[PDB]
């Protein structure tokens, strides 16, 4: 309701599918998280975060955690040099 | 085109490096800060030493007979008589 | 179709108003004398004297 | 590992000095390791002192 | 007013064809010349009399050692017109500016000083010191062109109509811009929250005042207002803000036992019972500390402050206090008792404010804002800079007892006077940059971008550039609209359609056309007697009705008495008379503003006079006396000004504006039919016209300026506004005429694209050419020997046999594509020249070579001033522009066999899409195109000044009556035939004659392209630059789009395969891209396998894999290994 | 510590003129390298130019000037079926369109055919259809880096990058007398276009993959509408609406 | 003088070819009571509108009620108010442009990796299952304007 | 600068009427009559003289005369 | 004063008064060409002062000689057998009045 | 034959030959031009 009306006092209004998407990601662990940094922190790939604000912080995250990235996120399989799951690239011959 | 990349990539693994690995894997230790000499020989026991990789093409690496136009270099280390903080994990170091 | 039989122009006559409308428009504009008095008296609520 | 008791020196073809026309413009990081080496020799001298 | 008594009534062309065109007249034009009265008038008054009263305030200074009271001071200092250092035999030891431009040098002056060497009291010496140089505003009373007629000008080859006002630093012409600062010597109220937090118990309220002296340095006051009940003073000296209660000031000022102070600071609000209590409270809380009498409080203040003020530890504790007192408080008055009464009136206003009887005067209007001239800035910078020279000579003398040499007492003056403290550098700096490296903000709040280079690309550029107030560069990042919205009062003193839209929008205004800053000071001698020999009662006399009702009468910083209820308007009217008749020492520059008492919160009551310089003012006519009159910014708010004659009502109104055209500036007065157009178009054009490219100037041999765009065949325009002549602009006409037919004949024309007949582009439509004049000196690089430029003896590769003259330079008239030598120098004792080929890809001809000389004497020449010429013709993609912002572009060329042809066989040469004018409100183009036709038909030139054609007899109707009685269709249309069918077209077409300015490249519209070639060395990436065929850049937003589309193959193809593809090799054991290298096996007796890669890390093993790795990845791992981090690639 | 920092970080070191950027800057520059390079580089085989509002090109096609249509190429091994086209391309080359400024010799060596003369161009033309003259390349011939043709398609983008129609693909066609780029007017809403001086980037794929994904995945034909709400994006232009009426 | 279908302005304002229907009212009939940001154009200290009218008149002219048009000329005074309005308008435009641009750049730091897998349940990069059916299901409004 | 040879719009020869123009000037015609008597009918050739302004009789004064 | 590029282009518009039917299209290139594909004119007007001028300095015509370079200062030159080909008074620009 | 130059303010030839000052050996003023050698040069007129 709130996102709708804040766009609606101007006249714009996005289709009620984007809204009911962005809800069931910014709040799916019960609690209500933000996404400027907090929610997006939950990203499997710390390299998309490296692309977000400051490479060093999320490199530090990757080094202290030591996860083997499953190589599905766009950041990872794009930087490694393969073809990625994005758009064209879920499949091959 | 007709030619394609060959090597296969599954997944990367992150990890921490100890000092003993780079200490035993060293091939040469720099002792002279001079980098280049006016004659053409870069330096003896310097940062541009020949064992670290060829340079001044007519020269040759100390450990490898491989030449300049074929080179990518090698790695050693320098002994630090003092112990300084790592500026990457220094924030978590201060927190701890 | 334009460059062969019919052409398009921002003529100056498409914009000029008929002279019968200027006998009516100049009639009303003269009526703006007593526009304030009533609005201000209704603003203050003092009789319109 | 939280400290730095090791400083790996980079390769040569990865390092090499750039050139502009006929002048040999310095690389910078070469000067950084040169300064670090000067400093560690100074530290050796002061330890001997 | 008499200056505008001769405006033309409708332009004419009688003057393009007379026997007298060409022979220089004797009296150069009047108006155009006075268009820069202010600049040179101020600088004039600066050096001949300004540092008169501005050297008689530097304090006697030198105190070094041995109980000595040497106090050496300046008796006089002057500057002399710029002559030459003694040449071998210079025929005339004078330098004219045209010389200074060629040789890329400055136009200087000579500085002299008279120091009296008072040996502990006047004993010995008056030594003259050659301080240094200073630049000179051309055509002031200090440049050799002072008072010359036109022929004596052209013989000196300086352009005939000079106006001057600029400086010349190495060829550039810098101009000081007029800034804005608050009113001179006025108690302006103010409110602000930010004040709240400086200390304890500060309210928001307060008053302010800007005080400036004759020796023009400034000081800034402030009196806050405490809630407790007391009033403070918050000023700053030498960059540190200071604190002082009111009691100390009102005791230390005048002995004058206090009950005076109370009974006077209480004027007639006797009823109050908190005011007087706060008063008594101040008077007590100043009494019980350490002081009873005047000298006592002085003692105390000095003892407190002489630690910070840094006076000599010689002086007593009261002398320093007194020194401080009259250096930072109410400077402009030069007395004490008036300093007292000023403080009094300030606080009375502050109280009657805080209690809420008056209305908070806006500190942001034009009623309280005036202007700084370049003379002020110059003089005050100089006077500050003298002090530094004195103190520097002090350390120069202290180096004597420092080096323990002979610390001499006299007869060492000459030697101790050469320290190296000259004034050249600090002045060249202020202009070279615009920066204000200094120690005092001089009232200003900023220090950079003070003088910015006036261009010469046109004449409209100049003619504006000299008429442009701006409000300080600091007010740009602000978002509040209140600093842009035209307050309804600025009518007549600023231009409403001339702001330079863009980043510095709204602020960088330009003045009107009928305002003149005031720069003639008067002798303020006998005016107070004149006031008092009428109703005005003396200042502290017995005023016959002296209580709550009576008006103060300030006088530009001087209390003079009080006036009562009956008189104030009578006095103001009498002074009206005695200004307009100009009778008795009453300058016309004077303002007489009386603010009546509203009984309601409103402006502070009063009656104020001024004579000070630096104020805006514009003439009007009076309906009481025929003569014309001058009106100051402050006193418009209480006048009735009738614009048209039809309005004038008997008994209520008083003035009559001279001509309606006043409101606008001059540039915005060169637009035709400009009240019909819509406003944002007016503004767009006033910005555009300055950008164009017309006839810049006559003498193309004087100036070695870098870029001179010229238009071969300009033409006077047919439809003209009156003020095009009154400034005789025709000597510099700007654009060339053209025929427009407005039809959608091709589709091509929309979103401002337009088609131009290709024939009438061959016949000569506005062909162009640009002169770029590079400059070279071989003294730039310091080398051995007598290197000067010449073709060496050595046989040059004989392509340089013909392409070169022998002296090393090209012949006049040759052409250069590139790979062709600019020049060749033979360095002495070397034998080999080191040539320089033509770098820039463009090609050009060589106009004339100018070789300058050593600054004064002989000097082995390097001094090359080659000046190329390039042709530029309007290609597809360049710009055009009408005179109403309707900016177009060059779409495509279209052979003349195709275009329509009218009934009478003529052939449009520029086609114009009609879709514009709904949603342009461009009616100027319509009315003035019909005008162009009517003119070229009948034979005469038609006027185009705004505000002439009423709604009664409109423009269109009268102006088509012409075509009617001429023979064409009333609505300015006419039939037309196609050019591919041959068939008539049903719907008629509208044709006219529309003036057309070319434009310059707003940006260099050149292109960029690359497929393969030389890339970067360390990164192996395609470089940019456009001059070695650069490539494309993919920033943050493009890469985000690439993340966003959902494609990996595109990245793998462009970033991976194309940008930095490099076949790399890694070892399978250790997984390090660093180590492995390619092997060179010897085919000798030592048998070894074929070429297979090996490494040093794993020297015992030999196994390698091939991986495609970018070279930027290699530089990345390079810097990682340099910064002590190693990569591990899983293999 | 300051020495190892000035190696690592110029900011964590004492202030000094002309700082040498370490890994904290070459990985956290004012934008940060990964934000700078690792998803977008400085590439070749592309261009940039200013654009003009013109009609005679398609709402699905942009007309390129001769410079980019002449310099830019595309590789192809000369098969018995593509003979005439790549032959005439290796004939004309980089001076006249359609051409082939360079052909990739069978070993893979790039043969820059720009400054060579006419006889060598005929020589390489009759060398094009040379079969495998060696053992390691029987599946290959000289792949001709020959020029773009009318069957081709290009890609464009705008700073900053807004949406999905921010990169729309348009067919290729040559036009000699052009210094400025051209586009459909009503398609202005596909790029938030201004046409008053902003720039435009041109791109060509080296392989059929990028070409075809521009032909169909990026076209205006089957991306005709706005999928945000399902209404058209490339309608017809106003100047061609008064005609209609 | 020409009604539809004649008038070539009424064929680009009543036919989706350009502008609106008040840009052709401005021209022939009026201009409108001006408004500088909600508030009618400001006053000055003594109470004058612009230095031409007595303080506190009652003609609506002291407001913004321009009467002339763009085919007969606006009188001198009303020329000023008009410029005031133009300036205010262009300022607000530019500033809000840069603001909404920075908002775009903030929001660009966002969710990236949400690939709808072949199970037709909108998943994410890391084997996570954020939902089951897009929005409602499938329909990204490609033609849902048409279903 | 100096008078151009052939008219812009159509192509007539106009690079000669200038001298006779000043001539019929001294005989005091109102320019409409002068451009008539000089035989110019379509206006796109008349605005080539009714509005030309000469810049060599005002630019030669800086001659490096001898 | 007139820069030379602009003089060169200002020439082109000048009309030759000769027969177009008695020539051939210039064979491709060959700046020389033949007789058949060319005329060849010449211009030379070195200017000086007025030998014996009065005090007046009113008009340059009394003060000068060769200061308004017209076209009658152009003169035809023959190439090869042009003489045998054409008579006098033909080869000439069309007005002898074009400044 | 040899190099020629002209003084600016008085227009009297100066012919810089040797290694020497750059002043007009009569005309005190000092800034120089060059002079035109009769040459041949091709110039199209399209």
């Amino acid at each position: 309701k709130e996102i709708k009306d804040v766009f609606a006092v101007y006249g714009i209004a996005v289709d009620p599918r984007h809204l009911s998407l962005v809800a069931d990601y910014m709040c799916f662990e019960g609690v209500y998280k933000p996404l400027n940094r907090f929610g997006i922190r939950s990203n499997s790939s710390p390299l998309q975060q490296m692309t977000f604000e400051t490479s060093f912080q999320f490199l530090k995250q990757a080094t202290m955690l030591g996860s083997h990235d499953e190589l599905r996120s766009p950041s990872a399989c794009l930087v490694v040099g393969k073809v990625v799951r994005g758009g064209t690239g879920l499949f091959e011959l | 085109s007709k030619n394609m990349p060959w090597r296969r990539l599954q997944g990367i693994s992150f990890g921490m490096y100890s000092a003993e690995e780079l200490k035993k894997l060293s091939v040469k230790s720099i002792t002279n800060p001079r980098y280049l000499d006016s004659l053409g020989n870069p330096s003896a026991n310097g940062l541009y030493d020949l064992a670290l990789g060829p340079a001044d093409s007519k020269e040759v690496c100390s450990t490898c007979v491989q030449d300049f136009s074929n080179c990518s270099g090698h790695l050693g280390h320098i002994e630090l008589p003092l112990t300084v903080y790592n500026p990457l994990l220094f924030d978590k170091l201060y927190l701890l | 179709y334009l460059q062969l039989y019919r052409g398009f122009t921002l003529g100056v006559e498409d914009i000029l108003v008929k002279p019968k409308a200027d006998v009516k428009r100049q009639r009303i504009i003269e009526e703006s004398t007593h526009c304030g008095p009533q609005a201000v008296r209704a603003a203050l609520n003092l009789p319109e004297a | 590992v939280f400290f730095l008791d090791f400083l790996v020196v980079p390769p040569s073809r990865y390092r090499p000095v750039s050139r502009l026309g006929d002048q040999m413009f310095t690389n910078g990081q070469t000067v950084n390791l040169q300064a670090v080496m000067k400093d560690v020799v100074l530290i050796r001298k002061l330890l001997a002192l | 007013g008499s200056r505008w008594r001769n405006l033309p009534s409708g332009p004419s062309l009688k003057h393009l064809t007379d026997p007298s065109y060409g022979i220089p007249r004797e009296q150069q034009k009047a108006a155009l010349q006075e268009l820069t009265r202010a600049h040179v008038e101020s600088f004039n008054y600066a050096v001949h009399e300004g540092l008169g009263l501005a050297v008689q305030a530097i304090p006697p200074f030198e105190f070094a050692f041995k109980d000595e009271r040497i106090s050496f001071t300046i008796l006089d200092a002057v500057i002399s017109p710029p002559t030459v250092p003694k040449g071998t035999i210079c025929k005339e030891a004078n330098v004219y500016p045209a010389e200074c431009r060629g040789r890329r040098s400055t136009y200087r002056g000579k500085l002299t000083a008279d120091i009296n060497w008072a040996v502990n009291g006047i004993s010995k010496g008056i030594i003259k010191q050659f301080l240094g140089y200073v630049p000179i505003m051309v055509k002031s009373k200090l440049c050799n062109l002072r008072n010359l007629p036109p022929q004596a000008l052209i013989e000196h080859h300086e352009e005939a109509e000079e106006m001057g006002g600029y400086f010349i630093i190495n060829g550039i012409e810098k101009v000081i811009r007029m800034l804005i600062m608050p009113r001179r010597n006025f108690p302006i109220a103010m409110i602000r929250p930010k004040w709240k937090t400086r200390g304890p118990g500060y309210t928001q309220y307060g008053v302010s005042m800007h005080c400036v002296r004759e020796e023009h340095s400034a000081v800034n006051m402030n009196l806050h207002y405490l809630e407790n009940g007391t009033v403070m003073l918050n000023f700053i000296y030498r960059k540190e803000l200071f604190f002082l209660p009111l009691g100390f000031a009102l005791k230390a000022l005048v002995s004058f036992s206090d009950y005076q102070i109370f009974q006077e600071l209480i004027k007639g609000k006797e009823d109050d019972s908190f005011l007087r209590n706060s008063v008594s409270q101040m008077l007590r809380i100043v009494m019980e500390e350490g002081c009873s009498t005047q000298k006592q409080v002085l003692n105390y203040l000095g003892e407190c402050f002489r630690v910070k003020l840094n006076v000599p530890d010689w002086y007593p504790n009261e002398q320093a206090a007194e020194f401080l007192f009259n250096q930072c408080i109410c400077i402009h008055l030069k007395s004490n008792t008036e300093k007292f009464y000023m403080l009094c009136l300030m606080t009375r206003k502050l109280f009657a404010l805080a209690k809420g009887e008056c209305m908070e005067d806006n500190p942001d209007s034009l009623v309280n804002q005036e202007v700084l001239t370049p003379g002020q800035l110059f003089l005050m910078f100089l006077k500050e800079k003298l002090e530094g020279w004195l103190v520097s000579i002090k350390i120069a003398f202290d180096k004597k007892a420092q080096k323990t040499s002979v610390s001499m007492n006299t007869d060492n003056l000459m030697r101790i006077f050469t320290m190296g403290i000259d004034l050249t550098k600090p002045f060249e700096y202020l202009f070279a940059t615009g920066n204000l490296r200094s120690k005092t903000g001089l009232g200003l709040l900023q220090d950079s971008g003070l003088c910015v280079v006036a261009d010469k690309l046109n004449f409209i550029r100049y003619l504006s550039h000299f008429r442009c107030v701006h409000r300080g560069a600091d007010f740009a990042k602000m978002r509040t609209t209140t600093v842009r919205r035209l307050l309804p009062e600025s009518w007549g003193f600023l231009c409403p359609v001339h702001t330079p839209d863009g980043e510095p929008c709204g602020l960088m205004n330009h003045l009107t056309a009928v305002c003149e800053v005031v720069t003639q000071f008067v002798y303020t001698a006998s005016i107070p007697a004149l006031l008092c020999n009428l109703g005005v009662t003396p200042i502290d006399g017995a005023p016959h009705r002296s209580y709550s009702e009576c008006y103060p009468v300030l006088l530009d910083g001087v209390m003079v008495g009080w006036v009562d209820k009956d008189l104030a308007p009578g006095i103001a009217d009498s002074l009206r008379h005695f200004k307009v008749l100009r009778e008795k020492r009453i300058p016309p520059w004077m303002e007489v503003v009386l603010i009546p008492m509203t009984g309601k919160p409103s402006l502070y009551p009063g009656l104020f006079l001024f004579t000070t310089p630096c104020r805006l003012v514009r003439p009007v006519q009076n309906l009481a006396l025929g003569k014309e009159e001058l009106i100051g910014t402050m006193e418009q708010i209480f006048m009735n000004v009738a614009i048209f004659e039809d309005e004038v009502f008997a008994g209520v109104t008083t003035h009559q504006e001279l001509f309606p055209h006043s409101l606008l500036s001059v540039i915005a007065n060169f637009i035709p039919f400009s009240d019909h157009n819509q406003s944002p178009r007016n503004m767009y054009q006033c910005q555009m016209g300055k950008q164009t490219m017309g006839f810049p100037l006559l003498t193309y041999q004087d100036r070695s300026d870098n870029k001179l765009y010229r238009l071969q065949t300009p033409q006077s325009p047919l439809v003209r506004p009156s003020m095009y002549d009154y400034y005789d602009m025709d000597n510099y006409p700007i654009g060339t005429n053209a025929i427009v037919a407005v039809i959608s004949y091709t589709g091509y024309d929309m979103e401002d694209a337009m088609i131009v007949n290709k024939a009438s582009w061959e016949r000569g439509f506005a062909h162009g050419s640009v002169y770029k004049s590079e400059f070279i000196d071989l003294s730039e690089k310091i080398k051995q020997g007598d290197s000067s430029l010449v073709f060496g003896i050595k046989p040059g590769d004989p392509r340089v046999l013909q392409k070169l003259d022998d002296d090393g330079l090209p012949f006049i008239g040759a052409k250069l594509q590139y790979g062709d030598p600019y020049y060749s120098y033979l360095n002495l004792n070397t034998g080999e020249s080191f040539v320089m080929y033509y770098k820039s890809k463009e090609n050009c001809v060589v106009d004339n070579i100018k070789v300058c000389s050593n600054d004064t004497g002989s000097g082995k020449f390097k001094c090359v001033c080659i000046t190329m010429r390039v042709p530029r013709n309007p290609t597809i993609g360049d710009k055009f522009a009408s005179r109403h912002g309707q900016k177009g572009i060059l779409s495509r060329l279209w052979p003349a066999e195709d275009m329509p042809f009218t009934e009478s066989g003529m052939v449009p040469d520029i086609l114009f899409n009609p879709h514009g004018f709904p949603s342009r409100m461009t009616i100027g183009m319509l009315i003035e195109s019909m005008a162009g036709k009517s003119a070229a038909l009948h034979g005469l030139c038609h006027d185009a000044t705004p505000f002439i054609f009423s709604e009664e007899n409109s423009a269109l109707e009268y102006f088509g009556e012409m075509l009617k009685a001429a023979g064409y269709n009333f609505y300015g249309t006419e039939r037309l035939y196609s050019g591919i069918s041959g068939l008539e077209l049903e719907a008629d077409i509208f044709i006219g004659v529309v003036y057309y300015q070319r434009l310059r490249h707003m940006v260099s519209d050149k292109f960029q392209v690359r497929t393969t070639g030389a890339r970067d060395r360390v990164t192996n990436q395609p470089i940019g630059g456009r001059n070695v065929q650069g490539g494309i850049r993919f920033g943050e937003m493009e890469r985000d789009a690439l993340l966003a589309h959902g494609t990996s193959f595109l990245l793998h193809d462009r970033l991976f395969n194309c940008s930095d593809r490099s076949v790399a090799h890694v070892c399978v054991k250790c997984g390090s891209l660093l180590s492995p290298l390619l092997e060179k096996p010897p085919p000798s007796w030592s048998a070894m396998r074929n070429r297979k890669y090996n490494c040093t890390l794993c020297s015992r093993s030999d196994t390698i894999d091939t991986v495609s790795v970018p070279y930027v990845f290699r530089y990345f791992v390079a810097e990682l290994a340099a910064m002590n981090i190693k990569v591990k690639l899983d293999v | 510590q300051s020495h190892v920092n000035i190696v690592f970080d110029s900011e964590m070191d004492k202030l000094m003129m002309d700082k040498y950027p370490g890994i904290r800057q070459i990985l956290e520059k004012k934008e940060g390298l990964f934000r700078k390079h690792m998803m977008g580089k400085r590439v070749d085989y592309a261009a940039r130019s200013v654009i003009c509002p013109d009609m005679y090109i398609n709402t699905n096609e942009i007309g390129i000037p001769m410079v980019f249509a002449t310099k830019l190429t595309y590789p192809q091994p000369v098969t018995p079926w593509n003979v005439q086209e790549l032959r005439q391309a290796v004939i004309n080359g980089p001076n006249v369109h359609p051409g082939a400024s360079m052909v990739i010799n069978e070993d893979g060596s790039r043969t820059a055919l720009s400054a060579v003369d006419m006889t060598q161009r005929e020589a390489v033309a009759k060398q094009l259809l040379t079969p495998a003259t060696g053992a390691p390349k029987p599946q290959g011939t000289k792949i001709v880096c020959r020029h773009v043709k009318n069957g081709d398609i290009l890609l464009l983008n705008r700073q900053p990058t807004l949406h999905r129609p921010s990169i729309q693909a348009h067919r290729a066609r040559i036009l000699p007398e052009e210094k400025v780029l051209r586009l459909h007017y009503a398609n202005c809403k596909a790029y938030n276009a201004d046409f008053d001086g902003d720039e435009m980037n041109a791109h060509f794929p080296q392989s059929e993959l990028g070409r075809a994904e521009a032909y169909v995945l990026a076209c205006t034909d089957q991306q005709y509408l706005v999928p945000k709400d399902g209404q058209p994006l490339a309608g017809l232009i106003q100047d061609h609406m008064v005609s209609g009426a | 003088h020409r009604q539809f279908p004649e008038n070539s302005l009424q064929m680009m304002v009543q036919s989706g070819a350009k502008g609106s229907t008040v840009n052709t009212m401005q021209i022939s009939c009026l201009l409108g009571q001006i408004e500088l940001e909600g508030r009618r154009p400001p006053l000055m200290a003594s109470g004058k509108s612009l230095p031409c009218f007595e303080p506190y008149e009652f003609t609506p002219r002291a407001g913004g009620f321009v009467t002339g048009r763009f085919l007969t000329g606006i009188k001198p005074p009303e020329f000023f108010f008009h410029c005031m309005a133009g300036r205010e308008g262009l300022v607000d435009t530019a500033v809000k442009t840069s603001r909404s641009g920075y908002l775009q750049r903030c929001i660009i730091k966002h969710l990236e990796g949400l690939v709808v897998q072949y199970d037709l349940t909108v998943r994410d990069s890391d084997g996570s299952v954020v939902q089951f059916l897009y929005g409602e299901d499938g329909l990204d409004i490609p033609k849902t304007q048409f279903l | 600068m100096i008078i151009p040879v052939r008219c812009f719009t159509c192509g007539k020869i106009v690079g000669n009427k200038w001298e006779a123009y000043l001539g019929l000037l001294q005989a005091e015609y109102t320019e409409g009559d002068a451009l008539d008597a000089l035989g110019l009918k379509r206006y796109c050739c008349r605005r080539m003289l009714l509005a030309h302004v000469d810049l060599i009789e005002k630019l030669l004064n800086y001659a490096p005369l001898e | 004063i007139v820069q030379d590029e602009i003089l060169a282009h200002r020439l082109g518009l000048i009309p030759i008064h000769a027969d177009p039917r008695l020539f051939e299209y210039r064979n491709q290139g060959d700046e020389e060409g033949t007789e058949i594909d060319t005329l060849q004119f010449r211009l030379q007007v070195r200017c000086t002062r007025n030998p014996h001028a009065a005090k007046d300095s009113s008009d340059p015509n009394e003060l000068y000689v060769n200061h308004k370079v017209y076209t009658r200062h152009m003169t035809w030159i023959p190439l090869g057998n042009q003489a045998d080909l054409f008579p006098e008074g033909t080869i000439r620009p069309v007005h002898d009045d074009i400044l | 034959q040899p190099m020629i130059y002209i003084c600016g303010e008085c227009h009297t030839e100066n012919e810089i030959k040797s290694r020497d000052p750059i002043r007009c050996r009569e005309c005190g003023y000092r800034i120089m031009y060059k002079k035109r050698t009769k040459r041949l040069v091709v110039f199209d007129a399209r």
